[PDB]
């Protein structure tokens, strides 16, 4: 009987790759906060205590 | 009408945690503590210490 031989075989293209995934990290940068704590305190001065 | 409600959290001193709360199970009715670089005292119901 005429039986088949080995299959053709996969043809592979050698190369280089870079794999990117979805970006989930927030964009980060340096900021500066300028503000003023304004604290106004009302004190009642008793006989022996405040 | 309420014109203002000053709510604060004062610490219980060491000499009150051990001598009053841990020993007798009671707590003083006066809160004497340091806030905003000042000795401040509060009396419950504006009454005597109990």
């Amino acid at each position: 009987r005429r039986c088949p031989t080995r299959p053709e075989g996969q043809n592979y293209t050698e190369g280089i790759a870079v794999v990117f995934k979805e970006n989930i990290a927030p964009y980060k940068f340096k900021a500066t906060m300028y503000y003023k704590d304004v604290t106004v305190s009302q004190v009642w001065f008793g006989h022996r205590y405040s | 009408q309420f014109m203002g409600i000053f709510e604060d959290r004062a610490p219980v001193p060491f000499e009150e945690v051990i001598d009053k709360i841990n020993a007798k199970g009671v707590c003083r009715s006066t809160a004497k503590y340091v806030r905003n670089n000042m000795e401040t005292t509060a009396f419950h119901r504006d009454d005597h210490e109990t």
